[PDB]
């Protein structure tokens, strides 16, 4: 796996009238795995994750897969080594080099409407 | 790694002495409900300390497997980031109930947390001292590496226990002071002659 | 946690008839007495004692975790003198063991000379000393030590010379990158001890004040045993 | 009642002047009949988590 694949596992409920983009801040809830079945961490057990677009918190290839995500939407992304913790892994959960999946679903979103504010 | 940083281990080693005397400082406490209060208060400063630490170290862009932090911003920041993790440590060791209430429940603490410590692995900084097994012991303990068979959390006791059903011990108590209450009987009446029934 | 259920408030409970008043205390607890002292009066006192004194807990491991130290490391006169006086302890156990211990050096004292113009602090003591070997070895390669090494926190470089009774005196030099120990030109000058000659930093001026040193001796040295001297 | 003379309310107090049923309580108040009833086998129950 070379390039970020991302797929729609569920569809949002309505038309997605706001889709995400960068600035926006999102709550999620994601599990992430090994490619060979392994949990490196998940959220469904927790408060959703928060985490504004753009600001690298989590590692480019899952902000990535969170542009145009909708609210209700949920997504798997398998991302390449490059994407993810790179050469150097994240120890001691994640080996080096190596290809993880996010399953992810967006709770909801805040970017602030400028009339709202 | 660099020389530098090799005076960085005397440093953090040296930090460690005053976050475990005031550990055992902690302890001398007895209250539980003042002690919650405090520790909330260390996980809410150390927390949110860490996650304007974590960004400041990816400000930096300085590979943690790698010199050196130099510049003071950010080498005050990998103060933080691995100082306050080993500290964390030994509150989740220390009370391991009270981190787990007040600190699994937040995604993002736990994810912080877990930068931090890949974030210290790369380093090599829990490699050598007395202080590198409290890297392995936390990730196990916080579950996010494997708990070893023989890994058991000495503080982590179930103080609750099992209601004292079995108290052959305490009625053994209840006799031997219910026979010290029987023994004062008889020596009141010893005294000398009293009237007769 | 055994049971749940948490009742609410009968905000309006007084209506109720033929029921006793289960609030004596209450109303009672803030009556002024005259010629007495109120009772609810006593109570907020104590609780300022006690409620106060656990704030400063709080306080303390605010600093200790919002600090940073080695950027703040007013502490490193802490770290010099303090092993200084645990030399002269040293060698003050080594004593009684052996009279020779002492022989270079009976008294036991702690000398500090501080030289703004030339970027210098000299810091002498006549504690167990260090060998030849010992200052390559102890010194040479670091490693806790931070007691002396704090020094390099406010100093770029640092100037040892060691004389201890098993050698003759050495000074070991480093400036971090490098560090060379050779046969002290002066001798046993010392007779026993260490003294340390600090190359400061530019940023390290302030601690080069008379006064400076003397109240950083007063914040972290007061205690120690060995009277400590500060020139003058 | 003239009966119940014996029963001083002062008694019932700590040397403050203060109602407490903690360890600080007066004596007299901790081995009290209503005290004991209230109280029994309440000590090892967890009221709250906290």
């Amino acid at each position: 796996v070379r390039t970020l694949q991302v797929e729609t596992l569920v569809e949002p409920p309505e038309p997605c009238a706001e889709p995400a983009a960068f600035g926006d801040t999102l709550h999620i809830h994601y599990t992430g795995s090994l490619v060979d079945g392994r949990i490196i961490d998940t959220s469904l057990t927790r408060d959703p994750l928060v985490i504004e677009l753009g600001q690298k918190q989590v590692i480019p290839g899952l902000e990535q897969s969170l542009l145009d995500m909708c609210v209700g939407e949920k997504r798997r992304a398998i991302i390449p080594s490059h994407l993810a913790y790179g050469k150097r892994g994240f120890p001691p959960s994640v080996p080096a080099d190596a290809v993880v999946q996010y399953d992810v679903e967006l709770i909801a979103l805040i970017r602030a409407n400028y009339w709202l504010k | 790694l660099d020389p530098s940083l090799e005076i960085y281990k005397k440093m953090f080693e040296v930090k460690r002495r005053e976050q475990l005397l005031a550990l055992k400082n902690l302890a001398q406490l007895n209250d539980i409900h003042q002690q919650y209060k405090i520790l909330d208060v260390m996980l809410k400063g150390l927390f949110k300390v860490l996650e304007d630490s974590r960004t400041v170290l990816t400000a930096a862009d300085v590979l943690p497997d790698g010199p050196f932090p130099q510049d003071e911003k950010l080498k005050d920041a990998f103060s933080h980031v691995v100082e306050n993790t080993a500290f964390f440590g030994d509150v989740v060791l220390r009370f391991p109930r009270i981190v787990h209430y007040y600190f699994d429940h937040n995604s993002n603490w736990n994810l912080l947390i877990r930068w931090g410590i890949s974030f210290c692995n790369q380093t090599g900084v829990f490699n050598q001292g007395p202080h590198s097994p409290i890297l392995s012991l936390m990730a196990q303990e916080l579950g996010i590496s494997e708990k070893d068979s023989n890994f058991q959390n000495p503080f982590k006791i179930d103080r609750t226990e099992f209601i004292p059903s079995t108290d052959p011990f305490q009625k053994a108590l209840r006799e031997e002071e219910k026979r010290r209450k029987k023994e004062e009987k008889r020596k009141e009446i010893r005294k000398g002659p009293r009237i007769s029934r | 946690v055994d049971v749940d259920g948490t009742v609410e408030e009968d905000l309006g409970k007084s209506r109720e008839g033929s029921r006793t008043d289960d609030e004596v205390v209450q109303r009672e607890e803030e009556a002024i007495q005259l010629d007495g002292l109120n009772a609810s009066q006593i109570r907020e006192l104590r609780e300022k004692s006690e409620k106060f004194a656990f704030q400063a807990e709080v306080n303390r491991m605010m600093k200790l975790i919002i600090n940073s130290l080695y950027k703040n490391k007013e502490i490193f006169l802490r770290e010099l003198i303090s092993n200084a006086s645990d030399a002269l302890d040293k060698i003050r156990l080594i004593s009684l063991t052996d009279e020779n211990a002492l022989s270079g050096n009976e008294e036991l004292t702690v000398k500090i000379k501080c030289d703004k113009e030339k970027n210098l602090l000299h810091v002498t003591d006549t504690g167990v000393g260090m060998t030849r070997e010992e200052l390559v070895k102890n010194l040479g390669t670091i490693a806790f030590g931070v007691g002396f090494y704090s020094a390099f926190l406010v100093a770029d470089k640092v100037i040892v010379t060691s004389k201890h009774n098993n050698d003759t005196q050495h000074i070991w030099e480093s400036d971090s990158n490098e560090f060379s120990v050779i046969a002290d030109p002066r001798g046993n000058t010392l007779g026993r001890g260490t003294t340390i000659t600090l190359v400061l930093k530019e940023e390290a001026s302030d601690y080069l004040e008379l006064d400076t040193i003397k109240n950083l001796v007063k914040k972290y040295s007061q205690f120690i045993n060995f009277p400590i001297y500060v020139w003058s | 009642t003239d009966t119940g003379k014996h029963i001083k309310e002062n008694d019932y107090y700590t040397p403050t002047g203060e109602f407490r049923v903690d360890r600080e309580g007066s004596p007299v108040l901790l081995n009290c009949l209503m005290y004991k009833m209230c109280y029994y086998r309440f000590g090892q129950v967890y009221t709250e988590a906290k």
